[PDB]
RNA sequence: GUAAGAGCCUCCUUGAUGAUGUCAUACUUAUG
RNA sequence: CGCUUCUCGGCCUUUUGGCUAAGAUCAAGUGUAGUAUCUGUUCUUAUCAGUUUAAUAUAUAUUAA
């Protein structure tokens, strides 16, 4: 314990030098002498690598600080025109140009991102910021031109039409949710724009398009797709022919009648809500 | 796995995924911290060109210092929230160390031991 | 203006080696991380740097299984840029021009670490479960040493008890012999300053150190693990070790023991190794005098002939076991001097900082080492031999028989091989062979040869150098004294051993 | 550019002035696009794969034969991947170490 | 002897040297060698090595073993798992006699707190150099830029700084428009009111003052801060 | 898939605590290779009787 | 024992002491 | 029980820059100057006092309790 303690004192005393901070922004213009020290230091450091990212991050930060807009642009623009790929690092300096009280070459600056390598993460996460900044009906419509365009999403579409949706009214994103949801058809699709559309009342173009969408994504076996939604509209509107002929076309399934504890227990919910008791659903 | 729904309710998350996750619920986060707005009156500002999504005209008057203000309140919110990482959460045991880098081999030597 | 070569090739190898080894290493994980890549050139290439450069395999917990196959694959790849250029360079140190000290003892050496790594590499692997008992061959050697030492009559008195004065003459002429050889006085480091203060310690306190030293090695076991060297001779190797001063001391004592009492008890065969002469002129009128003292050595009319055949020795550490100096060396010797003997046997190798535990062979050098080779090549030289020639070369019990000679004629006659030796690692052989004999055994080794008429250099050929012109061209008595080397290794041939 | 043209140093000076066209003698580019290589080569490779072809002394001993029928143990010819004793630094470091 | 400090501060020297070095620790532990250092290291003063009692059910294979053994002590050491091959030979011993029965202190300490200390001081004569000349570029900065502006505060006649080509900062830079900045547009316009509100907030933010913005400085202090006193209070 | 920490080997000179885990090296540093075979105890047996 | 560098030819902060000299020992010198 | 604020606790991420032959080796001759640990001697002051307040004249002077 003597020679771990005493390594302890000695690495405590081994430190070197406290700091001489005297004079600090002082003697007017000399406070601005030691800000071109300063940044002559980050210069310095920021060129003995070129792929250096920390000390790029710092002259960001210590560049937005004190050397106000132009400089700070020209350290955001120096290190963003050294830099194509990464785009994370353009986030970094977006959230830089941002924080400004311009936001108007930031926001430009944001479609200048989309325009480049859009990665699939700060062009729909930037978007929303800038969605969420201002331009609610226009950054929804580049976004949705921008997102319809280069592949379709799944939590970033599903997100952007309900943040369309709970903006003013769900019309438009009833439409772009068949466009968005046509585009990449599944079960989950089926069964958010079956619970939208049953948040919107309605329910003719919801079962309509419940049995069109699952007439055409059949493929082997309904099993989940299906029987959920005709479960859904089942039991919502209490129909009776509704869950004989589920059931009837869950009899139809193969492969083992597909998922075992699935359509047994949508049979056996069916069936305990319809009629139960014995005799038949006994037997 | 799930697609969306509507409610709000606690979660776990906070996984290795990072930037894509931690970007989806920062923004879902946001989206859901910040309720509606005056829109009915911007309703009134609203006239016919909304829909269209190709846009004639993507800048106009934006709107006012009131939305810089507005768009700088959760700027300085995402700032407290990254601010928020870890504790302190230091004592006396064991053997010494030499600054950051011998507790962050101390750290991966925990890992390495324990497998 | 790069690649310089000299050593600066080495270096861009090594670079360019890591550059490819970056790009394959992000190309490795679809996702994963950025600055997560960056520190796996340490880990790898450092890994790869004590790993081959070491024995240790320098697995890594949790590891990354496809980069670090990767890694290891390109890793043996730079581990092939240094063994065939290694090769390369001991070419050029022998056969080709030495360059400077640098580069030539480096090289040499990487090649003696290979050497090193290719030692413990067999004395594990191979040395821990099957290396070549031969039980049946083992069995065979204990009755030929049962039957030699019996018809031999000697005596192994493990130690003296403090007689006479030659004990303590002979603990001071070891203490003479081991400060001669080592005392110089430059420069040097505790070595020698140990071996100084065991040496005026040593003089100072006769009993003392003597009694220590006896009772230490015939009680403790062997000392703590000792090194080895060997240096670039333009020869094979330059096998060394370097040993403790307490072993050193105790080798003294040792060697001057087995040394001098097996002075005393006289046991040797007559045709061995030098002993208290010189080679040059022991050689010269033993093999030249005696084999022209010979009866009709020179003069045959016809159906007589003569064999010399010179075989040097082959491995000497080929044992492996020590079960071979436990018996053997115990039973001829003692069972706390064969046991601390064996046991020095057993210490571990150290080369730079790369330890390698190697028990199956000796040292490069001990105290009975020289009795060590000259038992082992004494008990293998009755193997081809046999009781009859070795019985004829023994001689009556008082007075053995002569070094040329034994007992009138009757020792090329009751003997068909004429004489025979081992000096050191060399030997020598003579014999006379009858054409019924020669014919006979020419017949049993030529139908033991697969060819019915193409005879190649086989074992012995392609004597040139000193007369050139006045050697032999080739005939038919040639192969058959081809055959006649085949019938000298199935004459010996050993199970599991050493060969020529 | 328009520049950085001043002085010149060695291994820059003229040399292989002169080009080298391929002869018909050695490869002509519209023989090679007449070329009957695939049936050549099947014929080549038809031909080389097609023939391939090409006593008290003794009693007084105390042991027997030991080794015998062993040859073709030690492959004679043998590519192995691993550098390290294999056939070649088997005898290399048997020589060179001793 | 190998005493108690001298296995304490041969494991502390292992602990920053390692295996691999030998002399190192023998230089640090004054009258010991560095063969004795890795033999009493390895066969002692390692951890690997179990030094406590041992397992009567396991120790009867070592007597087999040492049967088929005999010498050839160190090739069975690893085959009983306990190693140290002196405390198996005296095991064997002592079951075979069973069976066949029936001032320099305080130098040493100051050595290795210098060579603990020393271990921390790793950096080398060149990062030394380098503090001594940051110190004393600081101070020297501090000086003669505080007799500079004690002397510009009084008198307006001074000359300029030194020559001017080149110096010790980056080359021509004087933070006004330094390093290329590019240009950005918008959309086929010139945005004029946009950059001077944001030049005009631009001025805004920097304000004449007296105050020193550093980072590391207050988390080492809230460290310390955080270290002397938290919650205490036992119990 | 992760970059697992660098100890033991050689230089370290920075970093220079080392809470133990560098000697650890992998697994037992080795194992019992070819470990044993009935040979050496039948030559043994032979040996004694 | 010595390669390199530098310049002069208009407004605030958390309260732990000191002066009478000598040995074993550690480090720094081209004077031995 | 729900929401908001404050206090304490737990988990994820928090990062040793190259290579060849351990890269190469290992002890104290004396001599001058300087620096480096530790011991028997003492112990306190919150005071100086020439207050305050109001009015007038140019911090000072005068008048009124």
């Amino acid at each position: 314990t003597a020679e771990q303690l005493l390594r302890e004192a000695k690495e405590r005393e081994l430190e070197l030098l406290p700091p001489p901070p005297q004079q600090k922004i002082t003697d007017e213009e000399e406070l601005n002498d030691y800000k071109l020290r300063k940044r002559k230091t980050f210069e310095d450091n920021i060129r003995k690598n070129r792929t250096v990212i920390s000390n790029w991050i710092k002259y960001a930060q210590w560049e937005e600080s004190l050397k106000e807009i132009q400089r700070a642009r020209s350290i955001y623009e120096r290190a963003l025109d050294v830099d194509y790929r990464n785009i994370t690092l353009w986030l970094k300096y977006a959230e830089m140009e941002m924080k400004n009280r311009q936001v108007n070459h930031a926001r430009n600056i944001w479609d200048r991102a989309i325009t480049t390598l859009p990665r699939v993460n700060q062009f729909w996460y930037k978007y929303t910021y800038m969605e969420e900044m201002l331009g609610n009906v226009a950054g929804a419509r580049q976004v949705f031109e921008r997102w319809m365009e280069w592949q379709p999403e799944e939590q970033a579409w599903h997100s952007y039409i309900n943040f369309e949706l709970r903006y003013k009214e769900v019309d438009r994103a009833r439409t772009i949710y068949e466009r968005f949801v046509l585009v990449h058809p599944d079960v989950k699709n089926w069964i958010k724009y079956a619970r939208f559309e049953e948040k919107h009342a309605y329910f003719a173009h919801a079962r309509k398009v419940y049995e069109r969408a699952v007439e055409f994504f059949g493929d082997e076996h309904m099993d989940e797709h299906l029987y959920v939604a005709f479960a859904k509209f089942e039991e919502n509107q209490k129909e009776f022919e509704r869950v004989r002929v589920i059931y009837k076309y869950a009899l139809d399934r193969i492969s083992k009648q597909d998922a075992q504890e699935l359509f047994k227990n949508y049979t056996i919910f069916e069936k305990k809500f319809g009629d139960r008791r014995g005799i038949e659903d006994i037997i | 796995a799930a697609a969306q729904l509507r409610q709000y309710h606690r979660l776990t998350k906070q996984i290795k995924p990072d930037m894509e996750t931690y970007e989806r619920l920062r923004e879902k986060h946001g989206e859901e911290f910040f309720p509606t707005s005056n829109s009915l009156l911007h309703g009134t500002h609203v006239p016919s060109t909304e829909e269209i999504d190709r846009m004639v005209i993507d800048l106009e008057k934006q709107i006012e210092k009131r939305d810089k203000y507005s768009r700088r309140r959760p700027y300085n919110d995402d700032a407290d929230i990254d601010y928020i990482n870890e504790r302190n959460a230091k004592f006396n045991k064991k053997a010494e160390r030499f600054y950051g880098k011998y507790t962050a081999e101390i750290k991966q030597n925990l890992e390495r031991g324990t497998a | 203006a790069k690649t310089v070569t000299k050593q600066r090739v080495e270096s861009h190898f090594d670079l360019e080696l890591r550059a490819a080894v970056m790009h394959d290493i992000l190309d490795m994980m679809p996702e994963g991380i950025k600055q997560n890549k960056a520190r796996t050139i340490l880990q790898h290439l450092s890994e790869a740097w004590r790993c081959w450069k070491a024995n240790i395999p320098w697995k890594v917990p949790g590891l990354p299984t496809p980069i670090e196959n990767m890694i290891l694959r390109y890793v043996k790849a730079k581990a092939d840029w240094w063994t065939n250029t290694a090769h390369y360079n001991r070419e050029r140190i022998r056969r080709g021009a030495t360059v400077d000290k640098t580069v030539c003892k480096k090289n040499l050496g990487r090649l003696t670490r290979l050497y090193l790594k290719a030692e413990q590499e067999r004395q594990h692997n191979y040395l821990k479960d099957g290396p070549y008992i031969t039980a049946e061959e083992a069995v065979a050697v204990y009755t030929t040493t049962v039957h030699w030492l019996e018809s031999r009559r000697f005596s192994p008195i493990p130690f003296p008890p403090l007689s006479y004065k030659h004990d303590t003459k002979l603990l001071i002429l070891a203490l003479e012999r081991l400060k001669e050889a080592y005392s110089v006085k430059s420069r040097l480091n505790q070595s020698q300053r140990e071996e100084l203060g065991l040496i005026e310690q040593a003089y100072d306190n006769p009993h003392e150190a003597l009694s220590r030293i006896k009772r230490h090695l015939l009680t403790q076991r062997a000392f703590k693990e000792v090194g080895i060297e060997f240096m670039d001779l333009y020869s094979h190797l330059v096998p060394v070790y370097d040993v403790e001063p307490l072993e050193k001391i105790t080798d003294a004592y040792l060697d001057q023991y087995l040394w001098y009492e097996a002075d005393k008890r006289r046991l040797f065969p007559p045709w061995i190794k030098p002993a208290d002469t010189e080679p040059p002129p022991l050689l010269v009128y033993k093999w030249c005098q005696g084999i022209n003292n010979l009866q009709d050595v020179w003069e045959t009319s016809e159906g007589e002939c003569n064999v010399m055949l010179e075989s040097r020795f082959e491995k000497m550490y080929e044992k492996i076991d020590l079960t071979l100096l436990n018996r053997l060396l115990r039973l001829i010797v003692d069972h706390n001097i064969a046991d601390y003997m064996t046991a020095k046997n057993n210490v571990v190798i150290n080369y730079k900082d790369m330890n390698h535990t190697n028990s199956y062979g000796i040292i490069r050098g001990l105290q009975f080492a020289s009795f060590i080779v000259q038992y082992y090549g004494l008990v293998m030289d009755l193997l081809v031999l046999g009781l009859h020639r070795a019985s004829e070369m023994a001689g009556p019990p008082q007075m053995p028989n002569d070094f040329l000679s034994f007992q009138d004629i009757a020792t090329e006659a009751a003997h068909p091989i004429r004489l025979f030796c081992r000096y050191i690692d060399r030997i020598h052989i003579f014999f006379r062979f009858t054409a019924d004999e020669a014919r006979d055994l020419i017949q049993r080794y030529l139908t033991e040869h697969p060819d019915p008429n193409n005879e190649n250099i086989v074992g012995y050929n392609n004597k040139k150098c000193w007369p050139r012109d006045a050697r032999m061209r080739l005939m038919k008595h040639d192969v058959n004294l081809g055959r006649a080397v085949f019938w000298d290794i199935k004459n010996r041939l050993p199970r599991s051993v050493t060969t020529v | 550019l328009s520049q950085l043209s001043k002085q010149y140093s060695s291994r820059d000076l003229p040399s292989h002035t002169k080009i080298k066209y391929r002869q018909t003698t050695q490869d002509a580019p519209e023989e090679v696009r007449n070329r009957d290589f695939r049936r050549e080569l099947e014929e080549r490779e038809r031909a080389a794969a097609r023939e391939k072809n090409r006593r008290r002394w003794d009693d007084d001993v105390v042991f027997k034969n030991c080794a015998k029928g062993v040859d073709d143990q030690k492959k004679d010819k043998r590519f192995v991947n691993d550098t390290l004793r294999s056939e070649f630094h088997k005898k290399f470091m048997e020589k060179y170490i001793k | 002897v190998w005493r108690n400090t001298e296995d304490e501060i041969l494991k502390a020297a292992v602990m920053k040297y390692g295996k691999n070095q030998w002399s190192r620790i023998a230089s640090l532990l004054h009258r010991k060698s560095a063969k004795q250092c890795k033999a009493r290291w390895y066969e002692w003063l390692d951890p690997s090595i179990k030094k406590t009692e041992w397992s009567r059910e396991e120790e009867e294979k070592l007597l087999h073993l040492a049967k088929l053994m005999p010498t050839q002590w160190r090739t069975i050491a690893p085959i009983i798992g306990r190693t140290a091959a002196q405390c198996l030979e005296h095991y064997e011993f002592l079951l075979d006699k069973a069976a066949q029965r029936d001032d320099m202190d305080e130098d040493e300490l100051e050595m290795l707190s210098e060579a603990r200390a020393r271990l921390a001081n790793t950096q080398g004569k060149k990062a030394k150099r380098k503090a001594r000349e940051k110190q004393l570029e600081e101070a020297r900065r501090l000086a003669a830029l505080q007799k500079r502006r004690e002397l510009r505060a009084a008198g307006i006649e001074i000359q300029k700084k030194r020559k001017r080509k080149r110096g010790v900062d980056y080359n021509a830079e004087i933070p006004f428009e330094k390093k290329p900045a590019l240009g950005f547009y918008d959309t086929s316009e010139e945005n004029y009111q946009a950059l001077d509100a944001d030049f005009r907030k631009l001025r805004q933010q920097d304000l004449d003052g007296e105050l020193r913005s550093e980072k590391e400085g207050r988390d080492r202090k809230k460290d310390k801060q955080h270290l002397k006193r938290k919650k205490e209070s036992d119990l | 898939w992760k970059i697992p920490p660098c100890i033991s080997n050689w230089k370290n000179a920075k970093g220079y605590t080392i809470p133990l885990d560098k000697r650890l090296a992998a697994d037992g540093r080795g194992l019992q290779t070819v470990h044993i075979n009935e040979n050496f105890a039948k030559l043994a047996e032979a040996l004694y009787i």
